[PDB]
RNA sequence: UAAUUGCGAUAACGAACGAGACCUUAACCUACUAAAUAGUGGUGCUAGCAUUUGCUGGUUAUCCACUUCUUAGAGGGACUAUCGGUUUCAAGCCGAUGGAAGUUUGAGGCAAUAACAGGUCUGUGAUGCCCUUAGACGUUCUGGGCCGCACGCGCGCUACACUGACGGAGCCAGCGAGUCUAACCUUGGCCGAGAGGUCUUGGUAAUCUUGUGAAACUCCGUCGUGCUGGGGAUAGAGCAUUGUAAUUAUUGCUCUUCAACGAGGAAUUCCUAGUAAGCGCAAGUCAUCAGCUUGCGUUGAUUACGUCCCUGCCCUUUGUACACACC
């Protein structure tokens, strides 16, 4: 009776939400997607290269959910991991900004996300609502 | 109206986990999240100490609102578990009875690991000389 | 293969010139009618019981 | 004017140190032991001990 | 077990699994005991715990390691070697994954089945290091039951630890491996294959 | 779930580039052992010829690696943006390029005789067998060889 | 480890030869003697002089 | 050497000897069969089809199987 | 800093430090009570600044 | 005893510097004084889930109350307290109990008398003497040099992988800093695989960057012991940033080359609790460049609670032909 994101297990949440992007279609994946790392810190690109744009997208939505409003770079700095330099010691780098964008801007388009004062995006009643119920969904998963 | 609540803090590390208890229905809640989801995972049974060491029932009695700040992943468990079994207490000082509270602080002081007594140690300086705290640079002589 | 049970009674001192052994008066724990005089290499405290081997030797201090 | 009060008062200190030294040098035979300074709304004190104040 | 209902949920393989019995992560702390005497009260498994990882303080005092459980006293000898140190968070989830790999195998208690490992390990008889007037002899003298506790976990850990290095097994497995082979003994443990080395040079040089 | 056994459908060594390409190491991995193919590089190849990633190089038809092949040596004709390549915009026709198999050693060394033709400094560290990224010698890149 | 000086125990038999009447076997009232018939600069060696002659006091009687 | 795809008189040692071990994992088929361990995981994945074997404990880095039922 | 000038010797680090306090009191009056609150409470060594509102 | 710190023994008695006291810093305070630059509960205002009240949010102040967490003023707190085992039943040590705290509470600052041919004239518009002083050893400008490479030695960084790598997903700090007659710390919007760009923004700062959303880590997945996807050196190509200027690659980014390294000989360093180790982060340097240093916090253990066997220093005794003091 009554079920947010934040009542859904997080990696069963955005596990699914991700399905609910690929079984809608109609997100908007940017043109490359089979050839970005994700961060100019990672090695190698995301191995589902079907769905990554998915699960990503789908976290930002639960992520920018719980929260006031969260612009792009410090989602470049929240998917930025460690960098290996080499034969020198490790770093924390940020991650790619033109994939966390083309997130949050065809998020606009699904009515996910909107534009926010003091910046960046803050969830919309569309988003809080697609959200809620597709948690509650994961919620019921005993049969 | 305002609610008969508590408010009591369990501290660790650098991880200040505050505790809200009011008379409730039933709810444990860290961070606007229910404390069964508790996700450094291992731990989890950690946070539940508290409720498996005195009786699931006194719970039903009150809401229990958590928030940590600071701290690391494996801080803020001790911390909330602290916060919480702190809670407890302090409702049954001020909206109940003594006896029962020490029965409390009974079974919890039984098997205590802090719990309700905050574990003060802290990390020490680095010194000049070296790159941890007693540990020197090396030295080489000739 | 006989096997001893041996109940501390009081710490002699440390022997071995590193300070590599410590002294204690060990019971007999099956034969209370008995004590005798033992050489530990871990830490030995008051009541805990030795294991030991040959339950005749007995030697003192050592370096 | 408008400067960052972090240093604001470690400019400030740069100032006494600079002024203290000047009086130390100039008034060499006058014997002079330190200055004080009192920055007030509209003037600025500048507070000098010497055993020998009258040829200040 | 008086299924009790709170505004927040809390299941019920939870609710019962605890209130009742204080198990283990879900092991029975109750009904196993040391099988052999004298490494008691030294082998803590009288008061029960969920999970291994405990806030201590066993560094303080001398004679308060013993207090510690031999179980977190198992796990936190397995977090070493450098990229290891202090990972206790894995060690947890690799014993938590050896128990239940032993208690698959040859069913009993997991922690009796840990129980009966250290103590068939400890070296009862060590060499000492004497003088021994140039050509240092060696010098038998019988070890505490306090280090045949210490360096049996030392010994056994080292084992599973070299076990699955260049070794497809994981340490949950060759942990699993390697406390099944001392909790009976077979001799193709590397800790009894160390233990009966260590008391073998005691019974000679004496 | 892909526990399928396939027949006389696996064939373990097959030849691409001039090279020797191991058929039962996976796809991507697989055909790094050709002097110009890598990690992220094969990794695309593979997306952009319609190849079932979760396979070993031991699958394949000939038209599953005659697809990638093509796309290889003209990687800038399937999406494949020209960073990706090794020899973006040359120095003697000013196109990009990505050398493979045996063209990597050749333009390797063409490059270091061009410089040497010309005698630069550069070129000189190239001839002598030294360091040219001006690092330091001193106390380092002893053994030698 | 711990030894008092002499500055402490210095003080310990200077108030139990003036002041065995208004001393007494407690750590805590000794405490607030202190704070009157002497002037002692630091809590601490408030606390540590009080703390010796408390503790004579109780092998004292 | 091991193996990475299935010999079909391979698929026969899998069927006719999974429920003779009362414990399978990642290791223990690669060391009496001879799977390359990626094939593996999908065939514990394909082993618990109708329960052919029993989890117990599921974890990423751990594979804790036990005999059928 | 080091202790040293030059680098003789063992490397002694020295660490200096400056304590700056500030706080802030809300004042509400008119005209005297105004310039009044202003040099009436003044002491070498304590800066203060006093502000109009708003903006 | 960590201590010339003590108890006592006493031709000594009584004293001073040192040690100690002290100071900082880290810990405890539902007791005081406060808080739109720190929080919280109510509630206006509003979204979403339920609709059975509820769960979760939004709103710089809607309005009210308050100080639990926050910051720092004032004070309390511990004295190794209480009991016990001890010993000259002396200082003291050991143990249990309580307590935030019982290893000088942890860690630091300060630190006597005497000594050195220890280092610094290349910190000083500190200084003697010498040197030199217009073909200058002054100085400024152009270029080059400090890094030049058969090699010997010290500190380090990365590693040899499965307690891992790689990909996803989860996401948690503290120590810090930051723009006036100027161009700093920079969210964010857009642009760019990237590095970066452009448009605006906040901050002279508990207010803005910044919850510094750090890494290690957790988890789900791929890879499967194969010098392999462990390792990332050497090298080619291109795009960028700093700056008058990058060649002798400043740095940054993408692809490609995929080196030695399969646990390291005789040796040798450092360490006793939030310690070691692993982990990153700010700060110093800084136009640009950290593999360095000063600090910080995350994760956090095995082993000692001892000894004079080794190397040191200390006393005392004894020898002395040393006193420019076994150089
Ligand atoms: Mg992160
Ligand atoms: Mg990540
Ligand atoms: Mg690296
Ligand atoms: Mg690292
Ligand atoms: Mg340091
Ligand atoms: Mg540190
Ligand atoms: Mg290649
Ligand atoms: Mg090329
Ligand atoms: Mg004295
Ligand atoms: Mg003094
Ligand atoms: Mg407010
Ligand atoms: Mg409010
Ligand atoms: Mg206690
Ligand atoms: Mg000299
Ligand atoms: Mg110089
Ligand atoms: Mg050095
Ligand atoms: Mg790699
Ligand atoms: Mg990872
Ligand atoms: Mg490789
Ligand atoms: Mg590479
Ligand atoms: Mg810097
Ligand atoms: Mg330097
Ligand atoms: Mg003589």
């Amino acid at each position: 009776p009554g079920v947010s994101v934040r009542d859904v297990a997080a990696q069963d949440f955005i596990n699914a939400y991700a399905s609910f992007l690929q079984r809608q279609g109609k997100l908007e994946v940017p043109g490359y997607v089979d050839i970005v790392k994700t961060s100019s810190g990672n090695e190698m690109p995301p191995q589902d290269a079907e769905g990554w744009f998915y699960k990503r997208a789908a976290s930002v939505a639960r992520h920018i959910y719980m929260r006031k409003q969260v612009g792009v770079g410090k989602l470049n700095k929240l998917y930025g991991g460690a960098k290996s330099r080499g034969v020198r010691p490790y770093k924390h780098i940020d991650a790619s900004g033109s994939i966390n964008r083309k997130v949050l801007q065809a998020l606009e388009k699904i009515g996910i996300v909107e534009i926010s004062p003091k910046g960046g995006r803050r969830i919309s009643e569309n988003g809080q609502r697609d959200l809620d119920r597709i948690a509650a969904q994961t919620l019921e998963e005993d049969e | 109206s305002a609610v008969p609540s508590v408010q009591t803090f369990g501290k660790k590390k650098s991880a200040t986990a505050v505790a809200h208890v009011k008379a409730g229905k039933g709810l444990i809640k860290v961070n606007g999240s229910p404390i069964t989801l508790v996700e450094p995972e291992i731990l989890r049974f950690k946070v539940y100490e508290p409720l498996l060491l005195v009786g699931l029932d006194k719970f039903s009695n009150i809401d229990i609102r958590v928030r940590v700040t600071g701290g690391g992943h494996v801080s803020q468990v001790y911390a909330i578990r602290q916060a919480i079994a702190k809670g407890l207490v302090a409702y049954h000082q001020k909206y109940v009875d003594e006896q029962s509270k020490n029965e409390l602080k009974k079974a919890f002081t039984s098997y205590d690991r802090t719990l309700l007594i905050a574990d003060s140690r802290r990390p020490e300086p680095k010194k000049f000389g070296g790159k941890g705290a007693r540990s020197r640079f090396q030295k080489s002589y000739r | 293969t006989p096997v001893t049970l041996a109940k501390v009674i009081k710490v002699l001192g440390r022997t071995g010139s590193r300070g590599g052994v410590t002294q204690v008066r060990v019971e007999f724990l099956e034969d209370t009618s008995r004590t005798i005089v033992r050489n530990v290499k871990g830490p030995v405290r008051e009541n805990d019981i030795l294991v030991l081997m040959e339950s005749e030797r007995e030697a003192r201090r050592l370096r | 004017a408008l400067i960052s009060k972090k240093r604001k008062l470690v400019a400030d200190g740069v100032f006494y140190a600079e002024l203290n030294e000047f009086f130390t040098r100039e008034l060499a035979e006058e014997g002079y032991s330190g200055v004080e300074v009192r920055v007030t709304p509209t003037k600025t004190e500048v507070i000098i001990r010497a055993t020998r104040t009258q040829d200040v | 077990f008086t299924p009790v209902v709170l505004a927040t949920p809390i299941p019920e393989e939870v609710q019962q699994a605890q209130t009742e019995i204080k198990l283990f992560n879900k092991w029975s702390f109750e009904e196993v005991e040391v099988k052999d005497a004298s490494l008691v009260d030294y082998v803590q498994v009288r008061q029960p715990i969920f999970v291994a990882h405990t806030a201590g303080r066993y560094a303080n005092k001398r004679f308060r390691k013993a207090q510690c459980p031999i179980i977190e006293r198992l796990t936190n000898s397995l977090m070493m070697n450098g990229r290891n140190n202090g990972k206790k968070l894995k060690a947890v989830r690799i014993i938590k994954h050896t128990l239940d790999i032993i208690n698959v195998l040859t069913d009993q208690n997991p922690i009796q089945v840990v129980v009966d490992a250290i103590t068939n390990t400890g070296p009862r008889e060590d060499t000492t290091r004497v003088g021994g007037g140039g050509a240092a002899r060696r010098q038998a003298v019988d070890v505490s039951p306090l280090r045949r506790v210490n360096q049996a976990i030392a010994l056994l850990t080292i084992g599973a630890r070299e076990a699955a290095f260049r070794n497809i097994k994981t340490i949950a497995e060759t942990l699993a491996e390697e406390l099944i082979n001392a909790a009976k003994g077979s001799s193709t443990s590397y800790a009894i294959k160390k233990k009966d080395e260590l008391e073998r040079v005691a019974k000679s040089n004496r | 779930s892909l526990v399928v056994q396939e027949q006389g459908s696996f064939q373990h060594i097959l030849r691409l580039l001039n090279t020797n390409v191991d058929g039962n190491i996976k796809i991507v991995y697989a055909l790094t052992t050709i002097k110009g193919v890598g990690r992220r590089y094969s990794n695309l190849v593979c997306k952009k010829a319609d190849v079932d990633l979760h396979k070993r190089a031991g699958e394949l038809t000939q038209e599953e690696l005659e697809r990638i092949v093509q796309i290889m040596q003209n990687p800038t004709h399937y999406k494949i943006p020209a960073w990706f390549l090794n020899r973006q915009n040359d120095i003697t026709d000013g196109k990009d390029y990505h050398t493979l198999a045996n063209n990597v050693e050749s333009k390797l060394r063409d490059d270091l005789e061009r410089l040497k033709k010309i005698r630069a400094h550069r070129g000189i560290r190239h001839f002598w067998g030294l360091r040219v990224r001006g690092q330091h010698t001193k106390t380092t890149g002893r053994r030698r060889a | 480890g711990r030894v008092r000086t002499k500055t402490v125990k210095r003080a310990s038999k200077a108030l139990i030869e003036r002041y065995y009447p208004k001393l007494t076997l407690d750590f805590q009232t000794n405490k607030r003697l202190c704070d009157e018939i002497a002037t002692i600069q630091s809590k601490r060696l408030r606390n540590k002089i009080a703390g010796y002659t408390t503790h004579l006091m109780k092998r004292i009687q | 050497q091991h193996a990475v795809i299935l010999d079909q008189e391979k698929y026969d040692r899998i069927l006719k000897e999974v429920p003779t071990y009362r414990y399978v994992s990642v290791s223990v088929l690669v060391d009496r069969l001879k799977i390359g361990g990626s094939l593996a995981r999908i065939a514990l994945r394909h082993l618990e089809k109708e329960g052919i074997i029993k989890p117990i404990s599921k974890h990423s880095k751990q594979a804790i199987y036990t005999r059928a039922t | 800093t080091r202790k040293t000038p030059n680098g003789e010797g063992s490397k002694t680090w020295e660490t200096y430090e400056m304590r700056i306090h500030k706080r802030y009191i809300d004042l509400e009056a008119p005209v005297q009570i105004v310039k009044r609150i202003t040099q009436i409470t003044i002491e070498p060594g304590v800066d203060v600044e006093v502000v109009v509102a708003s903006n």
